[PDB]
Parts: structure tokens; C-alpha cells; sequence
């Protein structure tokens, strides 16, 4: 019985089932053969060094010197490195594909500049709450890397339409766009991201400064799959009709916190929606009849989360359950005039539907079935 | 449909075609090669491991193919054998290209590695400590960031 | 009723165990569950119901202060809020920004100065 | 295990998969075991096996080209097609005998940073461009073109040979490096097939339209265009229907659109109608030139309008019924022609109403009476003479009055005259079926 007689591929597969901490502190201290096996290049190029606050000092140069061709990095929630710990890494790693630096406020534009100028092939840039990033670093990102397929610029209150236009001019192969509540972004960018990007599948403009005049410029994308138009300046109502009716590929509709949206929109969405699978309704003025339309005039649906709506009473949730041919989620979530007695028997009568209600805290206070040790 | 195989020592087994097709090698042979059914010999597999894999692919005939700790109870009970039998199963799965058996066996070996000190691993797998003190200190200093 | 159940989640949060959501207030990280904040305010529900994963992160804007967000989370668990003559303006600002229905501004500004 | 003892029984079944000789399943496993044993041992002796297989494949095809590089047409086409299925299928046993040299060493040999290391099947296809790219590339393409150039009389073109040739050319698309594949089909067969198609059809159009009339060329062109669509879908690859058809119209009818308008006028003088339909069908395929033979019709209908009213004589001044009937028949004949022949196309109907309003207003009689208002007066007298004391006919007849009413272009005279006679009719009660007058008023209300 000798594990070292096994082929090196077998040992590499065995070691791939151990995490980094047990691979650099346990397997590397057994014998030189295991150390040389754990220093292979496949175990690297997927660094994923997130949540390592007091770990990643000026050390990424050591990781990049001894291990090249890194194709994916994850330095999210980082707090130790300076800018010149990323600016050098791109200088030594010409094959990044999935850069991700969420919530690392210590960086600035120069990191993005260096990444764009040293990585001609890149497919994913996701930078989150990183307020310092300006359009000057985005201009070089949209003018030197025409290969990005997914972007994320959430919560950066310095990005305007000026750099967004530069990004949209190139990067024709864009598939997903996500955009959080950042001002200086208006319909001028939405009007250009539908003419110069016909391969868009995910679009999100939560909390932006867009209007229905630019939102209506979305029917030109025939490959639209999900929408995240939550809490926008103005949406009107016919834009919803002419967006859902034309794009017959929508699977998610997250129109949220939009006060002027009414019941007729939900009814016509149910009538027309064929590929719809995720409807997100919160705090909208719909009164006990949108649920009936969803359950009666729609064939494909699984989740409805009507919540914090000042007019949602019983006989609407109890009717959609018996009317809908498919329903896997009927979240109520602070619908005050729903009797807890109603959905205690309604829950047991329809086990295939799970409900989200303020009283449904026992579902959380059931994860104690694995630890307990409290009371 | 029926296919007859032969072990290295000289034992002959008859199995259904679909059971053997879970091995990629035999499936590729039957597809891209093209009468009078005769024993197909497997020189790298003996009788006991052949029986074990025959049983394993006999059970796993309905699994739909689309770091884990699922490792269902049947697989754990099936793998309650010594180290040598486990390694021979690993080698046979590699030779016949069976992905499920290889994954389960590698996960079992990794679990046997998990949660142990280096000395305990050395006793478990009979590995001689060829690390010098200075080299060991250098190795544990190079990974202090983990 | 509703009590003797949320206390379990409060105990879980106080010991920093079995927490799903982390909230960043001027850098500081506060641990909280999913259902508690969802039932607390609609602003949290909107950003919580969208995603579905084990780990979630929500970053409140700058105007929310630590001295204002230190309450409204104890009020989310024990349904009780601490009122001193100091720490009033920031709490009201956080209440109106997050739009918590449980406590309004007419029921807060009365005589706390 | 060893490394050199295997390469004396290996290169006896590797030479047996080629020259297909019905291998057993106990010899396949022996070769797979040899490859596996060589691959797993302790450091797989570097890349020796890949180099040896490459040399074997390169030497196998070098000696295979010695017999077949001097073959002419119809013999090199029967040597490519037969010795391509014997190599494509034979290098698929070798793609699953050397399966261990494809899972670990090739996926790890490449993907680190390396070019020039392919899978066994892809390596064999790459090496096959050591026999195609010497003669073949142009020794069988010329043969395929010569076989195709039996559109004249020669049947039994042996579809299988050309189909195999195009399949081989398509499959040989660039798999080198990188990760459709119509990069060899276009540059090796399609570029010199179109240029042959123009040469063929620039020599038949100029030789058929010198001894036969334009009508027979019009019928032959449709047949040839249909034939160069069933020639595709049998040697297809697709991707060539929307390109051969475009370069089969510019040579047949886009450059012969000089004597088509002349023949258009010649058939327009006669009563030929299916010929005009064929002309419209052929020209409609070509944009920028459908509108040239649309003014000729607009002029011809105007001349026919001024011809019947001159043949009308002097009675048309005092015979409203005949005057209206002449223009009604002139409109009916050519409206039927437009509906039947030119697929009710908007441009042709529009050409119909731009000439009907030009022989109703300022034609003869309206010149004899020195007034273009003589036409509304005649129509007003006609509708009175028809709707006056003297039922189904009194509906389609008023509809036939309505159709010519649209082309008057001046209604004040018509309304004045119609009111003048309607007052006299109503006062004296010289009306039959007053509901007809109500329908007349409703029809005028619907119109201007």
C-alpha cells in the first residue's frame, strides 16, 4: 500500500479536493513529493484570495513570479495592498479573464488603467463599492480591451455618461450589464447601449437617473432575458407593455419600488408573458386582482413576491394558489391585512407552494437542527 | 445486448451492454470499431476489482449525468475496504475511464487526508519523513500567509 | 406568539454565529439575518429578495451613521428602541432615509429635542 | 513498462487499422493497453509517442501520393474519394486507442502555454494537408468543374464523387491552433466555381440570344435558374445558395436588360400575357431596373386611351354612355392585366391611375368642346340618364361610375350639374328606387 505509486494525475485529482489552507499547511509539510505536487500550475490561476485582510501584503509579486498564466483573480473585501500590488500583477499576468475587486476602497483609477493596458484579452470586470473610480480610467478600459462580456459598476458615484459612451462604442461582445444607484447616468447611455450592443442578456439600472424615454429604447434587444428596473425616476406604464410584448425572451422582471405601476400592467404581462419565470412586485399599488390575473391568465410562473403593498388582502393569495398551474413562491413579507390563521391551513393545504411571511421565522429558527447548543 | 469480458488471471464475466457502456473506453471501442462474441481481455484488471466495478456500475445504471461531501451511503458502505483494494479500484477506474468511481474514490482518499496533522498522515499512508529541519522550517515559513 | 422566537435570532447575532447578511455602515460591519431586516423595512426587502445565495452584502449610503444604525437593529430584534436626548437627529435621518414603517417621524420628533 | 519494446507491436496494429482488415476486440485492447502503460510510468518519457505518431502519419501519406499524383480527371476523383473515407474512419480507431494520450498529455501539454500539440484526430486531419496541398488542391477541383460542366447534355454526373470532395474540403477547415470551418471550401472550390459559372453563362446567353427570339431565352433562363438550385442541396455545404443565385442573375438577366424593354413594348402591342408575367418575374429578382418597364406601360395605356376616343367619333360629344363605356373598358382591360401579370404591385397600379387621369380630363372631345370640363358634364349626364324614370345592375353600374369619378380631378362642375338635374328629377318625381339616390349620396359622402 503506497500512495506514491499512483500516477501524478491521480494525486493531482486527490489534492484538488482539498482547500488552500489544508494544501499549504498540511500536505506541503509531509514530503517533498507532495510539496512539489501542490505547487503545480493548475492549483494556481484560480487565486481567489478574498477575505484575507492581514494576509495579502506586498506579496502578489511573489505569487505571480513563481506562477504565471493566471486566468482568474478574486481580491474582494481586501484591505492591505496598495495600488501598486495590482498594477504590477497585470504587468506579469497577460491572461486575466475574471478580475473581481469588490468593495476594496483603497484602489483608484490607475489599477483599472494598468489592468486594461496590460491585459488585451479580458472578459469580466466587477468592481463594487469603490468610490474613487472616475471616467478617466473607464475610457482606457473601453478603448483598449474589446473583449469584455460582463461588467459590474455598482455604487460608484463618479461614473457619468461620458465614460459609459466610450465603453459602449467598443466592447461589442457585451452580454450582461449591472448598474446600481449612481447618478450622472441618464437615458443618453441606455439609448446607446441598445444600438451598439445587440448581444445583451442581463440589464440592471437600479436607482439610476433613467427615464421611460430611454427605457423604451430596449425593445431593440431581441436577446433580453432579465430586467432590474427598480426605483427609477419615471417609467410611465405603456413602456412596460411595449417592452414585455416585443422581447419574447424575458425570464425575470424585477420592476420594483415603482409607485405608478398599476394592476393592468400585471394582467397584460400575465396574458402575454410566455417565457416569464421571475416576477418581482414590492410596494406597488396592486389591489388583490394582480394575483388573480397571474394565476389565471399566465401559464409559466414560479415566484411572486408581492410585499409591502398597502392594498393586499386575503382571497387573493388563496385564489392564485388554486388558479395558477405552477407556483413555487408566494412571498407576502409585511402584507399587514393577511391573517396568520389563513396561511397556516393554506400552507398545509398546498405543500408545493412555500410562502414568505414575517411569521415564517421558524424556517430560519430551524437551521439550529445542525448546531443547536443554544437553549 | 450482452458483452463478455475477461480478467487478468483468467476469469470470464458476462454483463449487459448498457452496464459496460458506463466505461468510456469500452463504449468508444463498440462505437468506432464495428460477430461470434468472444472474451474481450482486460490485462490491467484482475478478478476481485472487476467484480467490484461490475457491482458498482450495476447499481449506478440510472444516475442522470448533468469538493463535495455528499458521498451517498451506498458508496461509503461499498468502499469499506483496505487501502490496497481502494487504490486498485482507483487504478481500474482510471484504466476503464469511469468518472463516477474515480470521483468517489478520490473524495474518499481526500477525506482520509482531511483533518489530520502531517505526522498522522505519515502514519496513515506510510510515508517516510524525508524533510530536513531547515527545509521544513522554510516550507512552513513560506506558507505563513495561509 | 412572535416572541420567544426572534430572541433565538438575537442570541445568534450577539454571539456572531449563523449570520447571513453583513451591512457596512461607514466601514464598520454589522451582522444580521435575512428575514429580520426584510420585515424591518421595504428598502432592505427590495435589495434582499433580488438575490438568492448564502452570503449577501448590502452597503448603505454615506448619510447613514453608525450612531443612527446602532439602533433600529436592536429595535428590529427586541422591538424596543432607546431614546436619549442625544442621538436623535441621526436616528430620525436614518429612519426617514430607510423608510421604516414601524416608527414614523411624527411619533419620533415629539419631545426628544 | 518500457518505452521501446512497445513500438514493435504497436506499429503492427497501427499499420493494421489502416488497410482495413477487420480487427478483433482482443487486439484493440492490446494496443490501448500499450498506450496506457507507456503513458503511466515513473514521466511518460516526454513527448516521444506524439512525435512517433506524427512521423508515421507523415510517412504514410508521402508514399500514398506517389500513386495518384499523375492521375487525370475522373481517375483522380475516384482516388481522392475512395482514399478519404478509408483515412477518416481509420483515424478514428486511432482516436480512442490513444485516448490516454488525449486526456492527460495534450490537455496538459497544451493549455499551459503551447502550440502545435493537437488531438490525434485533429493531428491526422492537419497532416492530411500533406497530400491535398501538392496536387489534389488543383487536380480534382478541375475534375469537379469538368464533371459539373455536363449541364449541356451529360447525365449521371456521379453525385457521390463531388459530394465526397466537398465534404472533405469542408471538414479540412482550419483546426490548427485556436480552439463553421468554411475557410478552405471558399478559397479552393467556390472561388473557381463561380468564375466558371459566369464563363459558361456568358457564352450561352450570347449564343442563344442570336438565333432564337427573346421569348425562348426568357423561358430558358427560368429553367437554368431553377437548375442552379438543385445542383446545390446535393453538393451543398449550404452557404452558397445566397451567393451563386446572385451571381447567376447578373449574367442571365441584369446585363441583357437592354432588349427587354423593346420586347416589353412589342408584347404590350399584342395581347401576350403569360410572357409579360415571365418578364416581370425575371426582372423582379433584380433591383434597380424594375421601374424602367413601368413608364412604358403608363405611356401605352395613355395611348390606348386616346386611341379609342378618337375611334369613338363625333357622337361622343352627345353620347355620355358611350364616352363612359370607352374609358371603363380601357380601365378594365389593363386593371385585369396588372392584377394578373404584375402581381398587383403597387407601382404598376399607381402607373395605371397616373394615365387614366390623363385621358379622362384632357383627351379629345374635351378638346373639341374647348373645355376640360366636358368630361364631368358627360359623367353627370350619364348618371342621370341611368338613374331616371324610364336593381342589381343599378348598383354595379354606379360602382363603375364611381371608379371613373376618382380621376376627374375637378368636382365643382360635377356637383353643379348633378344638383341641377337632381332638382329637376326630384321636383317632377322622375326617380326610380329612391334608395339608389340615397346610396349615390352616401357614395359621394364616402368620397370627396
Amino acid at each position: 500500500p503506497d500512495i506514491n505509486q499512483l500516477p501524478p494525475s491521480i494525486l493531482l485529482k486527490i489534492f484538488s479536493n482539498l482547500s488552500l489552507d489544508e494544501r499549504c499547511l498540511s500536505a506541503s509539510l509531509v514530503c517533498k513529493y507532495w510539496r512539489d505536487l501542490c505547487l503545480d500550475f493548475q492549483f494556481w490561476k484560480q487565486l481567489d484570495l478574498s477575505s484575507r485582510q492581514q494576509v495579502t501584503d506586498e506579496l502578489l509579486e511573489k505569487i505571480a513570479s513563481r506562477s504565471q498564466n493566471i486566468i482568474e483573480i478574486n481580491i474582494s473585501d481586501c484591505r492591505s495592498m496598495s495600488d501598486n500590488g495590482v498594477c504590477v500583477l497585470a504587468f506579469k499576468c497577460p491572461g486575466l479573464l475574471r478580475y473581481t475587486a469588490y468593495r476594496c476602497k483603497q484602489l483608484s483609477d490607475t489599477s483599472i488603467i494598468a489592468v486594461a493596458s496590460h491585459c488585451p484579452l479580458l472578459q469580466k470586470v466587477h468592481v463594487g463599492n469603490q468610490d474613487k473610480l472616475t471616467d478617466e480610467g473607464l475610457k482606457q478600459l473601453g478603448s483598449k480591451c474589446r473583449e469584455l462580456k460582463d461588467i459590474h459598476f455598482g455604487q460608484c458615484y463618479k461614473i457619468s455618461d461620458e465614460g459609459m459612451i466610450v465603453i459602449a462604442k467598443g466592447c461589442l461582445k457585451l452580454q450582461r450589464i449591472y448598474m446600481q444607484e449612481n447618478k450622472l447616468v441618464t437615458d443618453q447611455s441606455v439609448k446607446a447601449f441598445a444600438e451598439h450592443c445587440p448581444e445583451l442578456q442581463y440589464v440592471g439600472f437600479m436607482g439610476c437617473s433613467v427615464t421611460s424615454k430611454g427605457v423604451i429604447h430596449l425593445t431593440k434587444l431581441r436577446n433580453l432575458s432579465s430586467l432590474d428596473l427598480r426605483h427609477i425616476t419615471e417609467l410611465d406604464n405603456e413602456t412596460v407593455m411595449e417592452i414585455v410584448k416585443r422581447c419574447k425572451n424575458l425570464s425575470s422582471l424585477n420592476l420594483c419600488l415603482n409607485w405608478i405601476i398599476n394592476d393592468r400592467c400585471v394582467e397584460v404581462i400575465a396574458k402575454e408573458g410566455q417565457n416569464l419565470k421571475e416576477l418581482y412586485l414590492v410596494s406597488c399599488k396592486i389591489t388583490d386582482y394582480a394575483l388573480i390575473a397571474i394565476g389565471r391568465y399566465s401559464m409559466t410562473i414560479e415566484t411572486v413576491d408581492v410585499g409591502w403593498c398597502k392594498e393586499i388582502t386575503d382571497q387573493g393569495a388563496t385564489l392564485i394558489a388554486q388558479s395558477s398551474k405552477s407556483l413555487r413562491y408566494l412571498g407576502l413579507m409585511r402584507c399587514d391585512k393577511v391573517n396568520e390563521v389563513t396561511v397556516e391551513q393554506l400552507v398545509q393545504q398546498y405543500p408545493h407552494i412555500t410562502f414568505s411571511t414575517v411569521l415564517q421565522d421558524c424556517k430560519r429558527t430551524l437551521e439550529r437542527a445542525y448546531q443547536m447548543g443554544w437553549t | 445486448p450482452s458483452i463478455k469480458l475477461q480478467s487478468s488471471d483468467g476469469e470470464i464475466f458476462e454483463v449487459d451492454v448498457e452496464i459496460a457502456k458506463q466505461s468510456v473506453t469500452i463504449k468508444t471501442m463498440l462505437e468506432d470499431l464495428g460477430g461470434d462474441d468472444d472474451p474481450v481481455p482486460l490485462p490491467n484488471v484482475n478478478a476481485a476489482i472487476l467484480k467490484k466495478v461490475i457491482q458498482w456500475c450495476t447499481h449506478h445504471k440510472d444516475d442522470p449525468p448533468p469538493r463535495t461531501d455528499d458521498i451517498p451511503v451506498w458508496d461509503q458502505e461499498f468502499l469499506k475496504v483496505d487501502q490496497g483494494t481502494l487504490f486498485e479500484l482507483i487504478l481500474a477506474a482510471n484504466y476503464l475511464d469511469i468518472k463516477g468511481l474515480l470521483d468517489v474514490t478520490c473524495k474518499t482518499v481526500a477525506n482520509m487526508i482531511k483533518g489530520k496533522t502531517p505526522e498522522e498522515i505519515r502514519k496513515t499512508f506510510n510515508i517516510k519523513n524525508d524533510f530536513t529541519e531547515e527545509e521544513e522550517a522554510q516550507v512552513r515559513k513560506e506558507n505563513q500567509w495561509c | 406568539h412572535s416572541t420567544n422566537v426572534l430572541l433565538s435570532l438575537n442570541d445568534q447575532r450577539k454571539k456572531d454565529v449563523l449570520c447571513d447578511v453583513t451591512i457596512f455602515v461607514e466601514g464598520q460591519r454589522f451582522r444580521a439575518h435575512r428575514s429580520v431586516l426584510a420585515a424591518c423595512s421595504s428598502y432592505f426587502h427590495s435589495r434582499i429578495v433580488g438575490q438568492a445565495d448564502g452570503e449577501l452584502n448590502i452597503t448603505l449610503p454615506e448619510e447613514v451613521t453608525v450612531k443612527g444604525f446602532e439602533p433600529l437593529i436592536q429595535f428590529a430584534y427586541t422591538a424596543k428602541l432607546i431614546l436619549s436626548k442625544e442621538n436623535v437627529d441621526e436616528v430620525c435621518k436614518c429612519v426617514e432615509f430607510l423608510s421604516v414603517h414601524n416608527i414614523e417621524e411624527s411619533c419620533f420628533q415629539f419631545l426628544k429635542f | 513498462i518500457g518505452l521501446d519494446q512497445i513500438w514493435d507491436d504497436l506499429r503492427a496494429g497501427i499499420q493494421q487499422v489502416y488497410t482495413r482488415q477487420s480487427m478483433a476486440k482482443s487486439r484493440y485492447m492490446e494496443l490501448y493497453t500499450h498506450v496506457y502503460n507507456y503513458c503511466t510510468s515513473v514521466q511518460f518519457v516526454g513527448l516521444e509517442l506524439y512525435k512517433r505518431l506524427k512521423e508515421f502519419l507523415k510517412n504514410y501519406l508521402t508514399n500514398l501520393l506517389k500513386d495518384g499524383e499523375d492521375l487525370m480527371d475522373e481517375s483522380v476523383l475516384k482516388f481522392y474519394t475512395q482514399q478519404w473515407e478509408d483515412y477518416r474512419f481509420s483515424s478514428k480507431v486511432l482516436n480512442g486507442i490513444c485516448a490516454y494520450l488525449n486526456r492527460h498529455w495534450v490537455r496538459r501539454e497544451c493549455d499551459e502555454g503551447r502550440k502545435g500539440i493537437y488531438e490525434i484526430y485533429s493531428l491526422a486531419l492537419v497532416t492530411w494537408r500533406d497530400c491535398l496541398f501538392r496536387p489534389l488542391n488543383k487536380q480534382v477541383t478541375n475534375a469537379v468543374l469538368k464533371l459539373i460542366e455536363k449541364e449541356r447534355n451529360g447525365e449521371t454526373i456521379n453525385t457521390r464523387l463531388i459530394s465526397g470532395v466537398v465534404q472533405s474540403y469542408v471538414e479540412l477547415g482550419l483546426n490548427e491552433d485556436d480552439a463553421p470551418t468554411l475557410t478552405v471550401y471558399k478559397e479552393s472550390f467556390e472561388s473557381q466555381f463561380l468564375a466558371d459559372t459566369e464563363r459558361f453563362y456568358t457564352r450561352e446567353s450570347t449564343e442563344f440570344l442570336q438565333q432564337n427570339p427573346v421569348t425562348e431565352y426568357m423561358k430558358k433562363a427560368e429553367a437554368r435558374l431553377l437548375e442552379e438550385q438543385r445542383r446545390v442541396q446535393v453538393y451543398l455545404h449550404e452557404s452558397t445558395q445566397d451567393e451563386l443565385a446572385r451571381k447567376c442573375e447578373q449574367v442571365l438577366i441584369e446585363k441583357h436588360l437592354e432588349i427587354f424593354h423593346t420586347e416589353f413594348q412589342n408584347l404590350l402591342d399584342a395581347d401576350k400575357n403569360e410572357d409579360l408575367g415571365r418578364m416581370y418575374n425575371l426582372v423582379s429578382r433584380i433591383q434597380d431596373g424594375l421601374g424602367e418597364l413601368k413608364k412604358l406601360l403608363e405611356t401605352h395605356i395613355h395611348n390606348q386611351g386616346l386611341a379609342a376616343i378618337e375611334k369613338c367619333g363625333e357622337a361622343a360629344l352627345n353620347d355620355p354612355k358611350m364616352y363612359v363605356q370607352t374609358v371603363l373598358d380601357v380601365h378594365k382591360k389593363y386593371n385585369a392585366l396588372v392584377m394578373s401579370a404584375f402581381n398587383n404591385d403597387a407601382g404598376f397600379v399607381a402607373a395605371l391611375d397616373k394615365a387614366c387621369g390623363r385621358f379622362i380630363n384632357n383627351n379629345a372631345v374635351t378638346k373639341m368642346a374647348q373645355s376640360s370640363s366636358k368630361s364631368p358634364e358627360l359623367l353627370a349626364r350619364y348618371c342621370d340618364s341611368l338613374l331616371k324614370k324610364s336593381e342589381a345592375e343599378l348598383e354595379d353600374t354606379l360602382n363603375q361610375v364611381m371608379v371613373v369619378f376618382k380621376y376627374i380631378e375637378d368636382k365643382d362642375v360635377f356637383q353643379k350639374f348633378y344638383a341641377k338635374m337632381l332638382a329637376k328629377r326630384l321636383v317632377h318625381q322622375n326617380s326610380a328606387s329612391d334608395d339608389a339616390e340615397a346610396s349615390m349620396i352616401s357614395k359621394l359622402k364616402q368620397a370627396c
